[PDB]
């Protein structure tokens, strides 16, 4: 299958060179896998989700996305036009408020909620977690993401939008999750993207067009537009049978395009997520 | 982290 006129980072994920505009992927499109988007929430009623998106938990009075941010991230994962995994199942966990912030204890609780929730969710192909969230270094926050990965969930996390080493940022520095940095249109690390030996992979994170609240769309930048790209690549790859929650990050790095990125600091991997689908 | 589109982990 081929999506013609696809957002840049989708096409970049199915190509070995930059400047392409078509997105290539298997028509299975991540059916049978489920992705939990921990965040501001998800506008489940967005027609781009086609009844495949759903609010599963809030730590607030409202289970809705009154920010937009969560919706944007969930759209790069699985919306129909903007999504990597166009048929995956999306679950919303609101650990961030409408401004887009949350305390550590509530985001640790939301990670632990998925650990248990996934057992009673029909995801035959596997379960992934997308965390476009983070802050100062926390050993409880790293511990919680380690348990989540350990429960059999492919955990993808943002590197941090600081242009410094991701080692001083909370879930990012957890060595066992899949830590995602951002790249731009021209195959350069995004200027704001963190780096460090803790990163595993880079995804498109600059000028990423996706779904927004109010049944609309919006284009924004950050390690947060990059995370869900590798989160949807896992779900798609897992639904292909190529890998599973435990091995997924390793498999994505081992099959990434190598040495394509410029502006990559020494000690940081030069790997860009790739779906390996030539037609 | 959150609000409007952006990203985090730092
Ligand atoms: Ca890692
Ligand atoms: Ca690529």
């Amino acid at each position: 299958a081929a999506q013609t006129n696809a957002p840049w980072g989708l096409a970049r994920i199915s190509s070995t060179s930059p400047g392409t505009s078509t997105y290539y992927y298997d028509e299975s499109a991540g059916q049978g896998s489920c992705v939990y988007v921990i965040d501001t929430g998800i506008e489940a009623s967005h027609p781009e989700f086609e009844g495949r998106a759903q609010m599963v938990k809030t730590y607030y009075y409202s289970s809705r996305d009154g920010n937009g941010h969560g919706t944007h991230c969930a759209g790069t994962v699985g919306s129909r036009t903007y999504g990597v995994a166009k048929k995956t199942q999306l679950f919303g966990v609101k650990v961030l408020d409408d401004n887009g912030s949350g305390q550590y204890s509530t985001i640790i609780a939301g990670m632990d909620f998925v650990a248990s929730d996934k057992n009673n969710r029909n995801c035959p192909k596997g379960v992934v977690a997308s965390l476009s969230l983070g802050g100062g270094y926390s050993s409880s926050v790293n511990s919680a993401a380690a348990r989540l990965q350990s429960s059999g969930v492919m955990v993808a996390v943002a590197a941090g939008n600081n242009n410094a080493d991701a080692r001083n940022y909370s879930p990012a520095s957890e060595p066992s999750v899949c830590t995602v940095g951002a790249s731009d249109r021209y195959d350069r690390r995004s200027s704001f993207s963190n780096y460090g030996s803790v990163l595993d992979i880079f995804g498109p994170g600059t000028s990423i067009l996706s779904t927004w609240i109010g049944g609309s769309t919006r284009s924004i930048s950050g390690t947060s537009m990059a995370t869900p790209h590798v989160a949807g690549l896992a779900a798609y790859l897992m639904t292909l049978g190529k890998t599973t929650a435990a091995s997924a990050c390793r498999y994505i790095a081992d099959t990434a395009n190598k040495g394509d990125l410029s502006n990559i600091p020494f000690g940081t991997v030069n790997l860009l997520a790739y779906n390996n689908y030539q037609a | 982290v959150a609000q409007g589109g952006a990203a985090g982990l730092a």
